[PDB]
């Protein structure tokens, strides 16, 4: 459907086998599906058609809010409260966006596991790798900031990580 | 005594002439309203102690209580504002006069400042 992006929420093309009966007995599932279509599907479809027809008469729109980029805590001077506040708010919004990214990847993983069913171990290796990478990056960024997390604390953690990486690289090149 | 003995201080002067250059408190100052509330409470306590109807008796007495409290509160607010303004003025003058004691400092961003990170686990 056009409600969601098929690229953001991937789904393999469905392959439903054609029915090839081998008995002269009737199909109770087929009969019950026909009865369900005649008793439930058509009434709910008519009701939804009327509701959508009512909706189309008073059509109106809502928008997606856009935020421009602002200087971050690295650019903010020491004890500059206005810039610090702006950077903290931007960092919090980006944190929420990253959380939703991790949620999207996790939902993709769950859906692929359920879809593949009995052979999920092999067929879902692609989605497990993406989740592994995303979770590793997210954990490295926001692992142990604490209850009173802040952009300053995350920046300090990144500085510590960069210092450790630089020391390791210098030791390797030595 | 911090501000006592300040140069040019006239003894026993509640409000000097230099206080006239400051913005007077507005008549609707919340501090003045609280002073009037204190006056009203004083009138109510007067009625209660003298065993009169608390809200009804002595309307003139309650009015005089409120008016006196508002008057003294207005003058007290004027003096308080003048003293705080004088303190700030003297502090700024001293900061201007002692740049060696109050020097400007180089401002370095958090990208340059190294702060230790304490993990919570
Ligand atoms: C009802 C009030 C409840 C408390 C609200 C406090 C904050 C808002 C005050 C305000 O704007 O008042 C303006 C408003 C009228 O002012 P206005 O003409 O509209 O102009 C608005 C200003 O421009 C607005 O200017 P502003 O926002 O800059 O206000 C300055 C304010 C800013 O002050 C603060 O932020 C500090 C507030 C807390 C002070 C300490 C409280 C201690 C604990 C409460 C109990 C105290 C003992 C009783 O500082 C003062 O006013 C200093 C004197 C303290 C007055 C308020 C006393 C509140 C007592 C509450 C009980 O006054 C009131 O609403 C109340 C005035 C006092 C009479 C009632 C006193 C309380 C009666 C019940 C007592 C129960 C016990
Ligand atoms: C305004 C409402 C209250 C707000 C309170 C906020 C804080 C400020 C307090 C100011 C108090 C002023 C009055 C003090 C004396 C009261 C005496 C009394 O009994 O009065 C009864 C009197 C009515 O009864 P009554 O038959 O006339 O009284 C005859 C006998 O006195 C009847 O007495 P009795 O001979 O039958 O003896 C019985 C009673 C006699 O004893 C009493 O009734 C107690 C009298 C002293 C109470 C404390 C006075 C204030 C001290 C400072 C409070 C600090 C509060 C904050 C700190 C935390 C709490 C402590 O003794 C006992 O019950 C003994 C057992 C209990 C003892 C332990 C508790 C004692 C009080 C502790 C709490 C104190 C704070 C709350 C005070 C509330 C006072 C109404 O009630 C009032 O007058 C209440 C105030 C009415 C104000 C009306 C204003 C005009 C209309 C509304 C306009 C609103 C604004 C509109 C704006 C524009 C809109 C368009
Ligand atoms: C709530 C507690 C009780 C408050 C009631 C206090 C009553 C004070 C009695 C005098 C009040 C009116 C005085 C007005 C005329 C006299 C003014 C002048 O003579 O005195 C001034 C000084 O007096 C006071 O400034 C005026 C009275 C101030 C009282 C304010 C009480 C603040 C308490 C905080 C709670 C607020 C309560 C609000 C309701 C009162 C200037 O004299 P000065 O030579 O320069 O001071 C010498 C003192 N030195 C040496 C230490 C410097
Ligand atoms: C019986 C009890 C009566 C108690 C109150 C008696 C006095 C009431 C006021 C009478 C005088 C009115 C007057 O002259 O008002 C002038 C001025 C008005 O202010 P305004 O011109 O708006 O200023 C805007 C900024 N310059 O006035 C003011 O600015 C004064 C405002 C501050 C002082 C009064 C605070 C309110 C009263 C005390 C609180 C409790 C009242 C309880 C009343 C209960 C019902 C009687
Ligand atoms: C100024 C020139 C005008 C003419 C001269 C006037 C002189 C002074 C006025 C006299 C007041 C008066 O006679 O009546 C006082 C009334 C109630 O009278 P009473 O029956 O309680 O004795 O009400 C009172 O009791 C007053 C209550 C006030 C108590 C004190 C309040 C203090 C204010 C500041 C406190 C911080």
């Amino acid at each position: 459907p056009d409600s969601w992006d098929k690229d953001v929420y991937p789904e393999p093309p469905r392959r439903t086998p054609a029915p090839a009966p081998q008995t002269s007995l009737p199909n109770p599932v087929t009969y019950l599906t026909k009865i369900f279509d005649l008793l439930v599907d058509r009434p709910v479809t008519l009701a939804r058609e009327f509701i959508e027809q009512q909706h189309a008469k008073n059509r109106y729109y809502y928008y997606h809010r856009e935020f421009r980029r602002v200087p971050d805590i690295t650019e903010c001077e020491e004890k500059d409260i206005l810039c610090m506040f702006e950077a903290e708010m931007q960092w919090r919004r980006d944190y929420k966006v990253d959380q939703e990214i991790v949620n999207i990847i996790q939902e993709r993983l769950k859906a692929c596991q359920q879809r593949e069913g009995e052979s999920y171990r092999q067929n879902c290796a692609k989605e497990l790798e993406q989740f592994t990478q995303v979770s590793k990056a997210f954990q490295d960024r926001y692992s142990d900031l604490g209850a009173h997390y802040s952009a300053r604390k995350c920046l300090a953690k990144q500085k510590q990580r960069m210092l450790a990486e630089r020391k390791a690289a210098k030791e390797a090149a030595a | 005594t911090m501000m006592s003995g300040r140069p040019g201080r006239v003894p026993l002067q509640f409000l000097p002439n230099e206080a006239r250059s400051l913005p007077p408190p507005k008549l609707t100052d919340p501090r003045l309203v609280y002073m009037g509330f204190l006056g009203y409470c004083s009138g109510l306590i007067d009625n209660a102690i003298r065993r009169r109807p608390v809200v009804s008796a002595g309307l003139h007495r309650q009015l005089l209580y409120v008016t006196s409290f508002v008057f003294f509160g207005y003058y007290l607010l004027k003096r308080q504002d003048y003293m705080y303004a004088l303190r700030d003025h003297d502090m700024f003058a001293y900061v201007k006069s002692h740049p060696e004691d109050f020097p400007e400092k180089d401002k370095k961003t958090y990208g340059e400042i190294l702060e230790e990170f304490h993990p919570v686990r």
